[PDB]
RNA sequence: GCGAUGAUCACCCGGGUGGGUACAAAUGGCAGUCUGACAAGU
């Protein structure tokens, strides 16, 4: 119904850092994806 | 163990673990439709079968992996396939639609035809029509209204296909997935510029235009138009 | 008097449709958006069922070549007492071979008339009392494999994965075959031992 | 004093046993093909076997054939009913004459 | 010949390989992705995150995306480690399917040197040597 | 299956087992396979079996 | 011969006609069915002739299935005796490949055909 | 109200992991289907 108080939005919200915080762990790390794209272009080419 | 997730549109998953590969959940237990792998794990435990979907042997797979926004094939829907080669794309359609949902899949050669009744036994949801899909009038009968209308056909006046069929059997505001070909229609000109005049006949048949996705690296010259079919 | 045609995976139907000139309305979509708006405009006249699966395969083929079957003439000719009455048809040419009928009706297929069978197929099992959506499916799946099988000419005495198994047992009956003549020659030569050597044939020992 | 013909007897018992079962399987393969959900309803073999010999081809339904077919086994479970509504709608593909023939000879085999 | 039949096996073998284990990887997708909106205002004040109502990280994720309702024991560095693994496991069969690939190649244009038939070496400005037949028909 | 296949294979189907061996070891490779139970087969001598 | 399809104009079969001779010469053809067959499934063929007089067509009908599944061009010619004295050779041909070498001295001329064949598809 | 006609002699938190024997299925793996223009006669 969109009748969220002030502290609503706070609990609900911290659930969507916690989620997108767990879903970086399988995102992989950023300096492996610099490797890993160069990779995949030698194998897709 | 390999941990399977949920997915954005439902009857998708993610098998995260090691190896990440877009699954679907297995429709009949025990067998593989074309050779691709299937993982089984255990939820509260009862072990539940799933077949992996390969991007670059589908396109509407190669969607999922573009990102669209909006996808109408959903559990539960009744969905219009058209250009069923063979079992390898409507199966993981059957799959996320579910029993509940059905699937009627439309070919015309018959040499792939025959490939898809063989599936379509295992699968009950599944409807094979070995018909010509340029005159849907033939199979009226077999069809009602349908939420989504997916075409892969590659034939170059694909955009009237589409238009048959989707005025007899979608419903209205009902879904419309089109996979573009541009070699097909025009190889002379870039394939952005042949994507425009797609969108653009197709929304002189009463369907809007809601979001274009080209499919690299999965595919070249490629592009999923999605659209609304707004009869009003 | 107005009449629809309604082609099922069940069977015949005729609609009878309260005005004489519902398909000239531009707001059809509008008029026809709910069941109960359905229900009221359109009244079951006659409902010819397919018995078997192989008489509707028969009446399949027949509305895709556009030919008009004798079930649903019959089903026609029950509804002629009604003097100057138009029917409904999806396809021009199933409209056309009616009219060749020499029926008593004016026979129409225009484009209006497509929202009219839109509005009633998705509508239809509500439409049709005593069968639910399940069960049309139903008689679809097997209606439909059974035109495939027509169309893609099968024939039950070529299917090659006869020959697989037939093979396969082949091979089979032999082995068993096998370890139960031994069974017989030792079980029986104790009683006469000399014969296993002088016939060797199974069958004949 | 002859206790040998309690080995031969031992040896043989138990190779029926697996060829009863070896066979009554490829049974319901064969007759799967014509009618794949028949196989499901009535999952003791032998049984099957019986009901094979008896419904030779699913398209022959009559009502006293119910009756028959019901007095084979018990309507206990319903799967007479079941068979002739199933029967009616189902997605084996017919096979010929011969191939029938097969079938049910080899599940008279599988009785004797 | 029979130096021919061995490498031919071993291409063989390492592009079966090369098939089954593309298929066991995932790669994300490279398009673009356009979307469609009717009037002028809609685009100016367009944002990714408004359209797909999901944070701006969880945005530029295109396999999976998800809307912020639906949000609502191994190490990741081995765990990392172990994908580019997969990754280079690949390419290595990639890359000895083409050197095979080379190798037999030139194997079999020896090969043809040894058949019958009148040939000319034909020698180019950088070095390549190479055989052109007569214009004789096989009789 | 068999038809798309070409008439090479045909001849030595059944005998992987020695095709491979051979391939791999770099010794000659079996000539006849399967069909060595042909009549055809069965009415040749010597060599002209393989032939 | 509906089955062959599609089938070269005059134009085109004495282009195609004239590579598979050039090919020939650089010992960069493959000649009959079987041994086309195999280019299919190493995966070496740039495309496939066939001829549509051969009579029963089937024999070489396997091969637009193989070439379909592994995307490669392929067309038709009106005359097997013409192919096979293009081939090279005193038989006639039913079917011939042109093998893959990115380093040939006529790869323009494949290609610039390759091309005109995709276009007939 | 005994007996030589035979006494005695893995792990973890009610729940889960570890090991063994037998059988069956797998479109799971090993695993990749030989060569390619001459030969026989006078």
């Amino acid at each position: 119904e969109g009748t969220l108080t002030d502290h609503e939005r706070k609990y609900l919200n911290k659930l969507i850092k916690r989620n997108s915080q767990n879903l970086r762990s399988w995102d992989l790390e950023e300096e492996v994806r610099d490797e890993l794209e160069d990779i995949q272009q030698s194998i897709l080419k | 163990k390999v941990v399977i997730e949920p997915h954005r549109h439902a009857g998708v998953y993610i098998a995260r673990g090691k190896e990440d590969l877009l699954v679907t959940k297995n429709m009949a237990p025990g067998e593989s439709v074309y050779g691709e792998k299937r993982i089984s794990v255990e939820e509260p435990p009862t072990k539940v079968e799933y077949r992996v979907w390969n991007p670059f042997r589908s396109k509407l797979a190669a969607g999922i992996m573009g990102g669209l926004d909006e996808l109408f094939i959903a559990p539960g829907k009744k969905v219009l396939y058209l250009g069923a080669a063979s079992g390898t794309s409507v199966s993981h359609v059957s799959d996320v639609v579910g029993p509940e949902g059905v699937v009627y899949a439309v070919e015309f050669s018959h040499r792939p035809g025959r490939e898809l009744i063989s599936m379509a036994k295992k699968r009950p949801n599944i409807i094979p029509i070995i018909e010509d899909a340029r005159h849907p009038q033939k199979y009226r009968m077999l069809i009602g209204m349908v939420d989504c209308v997916f075409a892969d056909v590659a034939q170059p006046d694909q955009a009237r296909i589409i238009a048959l069929n989707s005025h007899m059997f979608l419903k209205d505001q009902g879904g419309v997935v089109i996979s573009i070909k541009a070699n097909c229609i025009d190889s002379t000109v870039d394939a952005e510029t042949v994507f425009a005049r797609e969108v653009q006949k197709l929304r002189e048949e009463r369907i809007k235009p809601l979001e274009q996705l080209t499919l690299e690296p999965y595919e070249r010259d490629h592009c999923i138009v999605v659209g609304r079919y707004m009869r009003s | 008097m107005a009449y629809v045609l309604t082609e099922t995976s069940a069977g015949y139907a005729l609609l009878k449709a309260s005005d004489k000139k519902i398909y000239k309305s531009s707001s059809l979509i509008q008029d026809l958006d709910s069941s109960d708006k359905v229900l009221k405009e359109f009244k079951i006249a006659a409902f010819s069922k397919f018995n078997s699966a192989a008489n509707a395969l028969e009446e399949a083929n027949s509305i895709i070549e556009g030919k008009v079957s004798s079930q649903l003439e019959k089903l026609l000719e029950e509804i002629k007492k009604d003097k100057k009455s138009t029917l409904i048809v999806s396809e021009t040419k199933l409209a056309n071979a009616i009219n060749k009928l020499g029926l008593n009706f004016n026979v129409v297929s225009d484009a209006v008339t497509l929202d009219i069978y839109r509005a009633i197929k998705e509508y239809l099992p509500e439409l049709l009392p005593g069968m639910s959506d399940n069960d049309l499916s139903k008689m679809s799946l097997g209606l439909a494999h059974s035109i495939g099988r027509h169309k893609l000419k099968f024939s039950a005495d070529k299917v090659d994965v006869m020959i697989i198994q037939a093979i396969a047992l082949l091979d089979d009956l032999d082995k068993e075959l096998n370890t139960y003549a031994m069974r017989c020659k030792e079980w029986y030569g104790w009683h006469f031992p000399e014969l296993a050597k002088i016939v060797t044939d199974s069958v004949a020992y | 004093k002859n206790d040998n013909h309690i080995i031969q007897a031992i040896a043989l018992l138990d190779q029926l046993d697996k060829d009863i079962n070896t066979f009554a399987m490829r049974v319901k393969e064969w007759y799967g093909w014509h009618f794949p959900e028949l196989a499901k309803l009535v999952p003791d073999n032998y049984t099957f076997a019986k009901l094979v010999l008896f419904i030779k081809d699913k398209a022959s339904l009559n009502d006293d054939s119910l009756h028959d077919l019901a007095a084979l086994l018990n309507e206990d479970s319903g799967i007479a009913q079941r068979v002739i509504d199933n029967a009616r709608i189902s997605m084996g593909q017919d096979i010929s004459e011969t191939d029938m023939e097969n079938v049910c000879v080899f599940a008279q085999r599988v009785a004797s | 010949t029979q130096d021919s039949n061995y490498v031919r096996t071993l291409r063989q073998i390492e592009l079966k390989k090369l098939e089954k284990g593309a298929k066991q990887l995932m790669f994300k997708s490279s398009g673009n992705h356009t979307i469609f909106v009717d009037s002028r205002e809609k685009m100016n004040e367009f944002t990714p995150e408004k359209f797909f109502n999901t944070t701006s990280e969880m945005v530029n994720r295109s396999e999976n995306r998800l809307t912020k309702d639906q949000l609502a024991i191994m190490p990741k560095e081995s765990l990392d480690k172990k994908k580019l693994k997969k990754f280079k496991q690949v390419k290595q069969h990639l890359q000895r399917e083409t050197q095979l690939k080379q190798v037999q190649q030139r194997m079999d244009a020896q090969r043809e040197l040894l058949k019958k038939g009148s040939k000319k070496k034909i020698v180019d400005s950088s070095g390549k040597i190479s055989f052109k037949w007569k214009k004789q028909r096989k009789r | 299956s068999l038809a798309k296949s070409p008439a090479s294979t045909i001849q030595i189907l059944g005998a992987e087992k020695a095709l491979f061996r051979a391939l791999k070891t770099k010794h000659d490779t079996p000539k006849y396979g399967l069909l060595y139970h042909a009549s055809l087969v069965g009415q040749a001598t010597g060599k002209n079996k393989g032939k | 011969n509906p089955k062959a399809f599609p089938l070269a104009d005059a134009a085109l079969t004495q282009q195609i006609l004239d590579v598979v001779q050039q090919a020939a010469n650089l010992r960069q053809l493959k000649k009959g069915a079987n041994e086309a067959t195999k280019t299919l499934n190493r995966g070496i063929s740039e495309f496939i002739i066939m001829a549509a007089d051969c009579e029963p067509i089937e024999i070489l009908l396997h091969l637009p299935l193989l070439c379909e599944d592994k995307n490669v061009p392929y067309v038709f010619v009106p005359s097997r005796v013409a192919l096979g004295r293009a081939c090279g050779v005193s038989r006639p041909v039913i079917a011939a490949s042109i093998t893959t070498n990115d380093a040939s001295a006529i790869k323009t001329q494949i290609y610039a055909v390759k091309d005109k064949i995709e276009t007939l598809l």
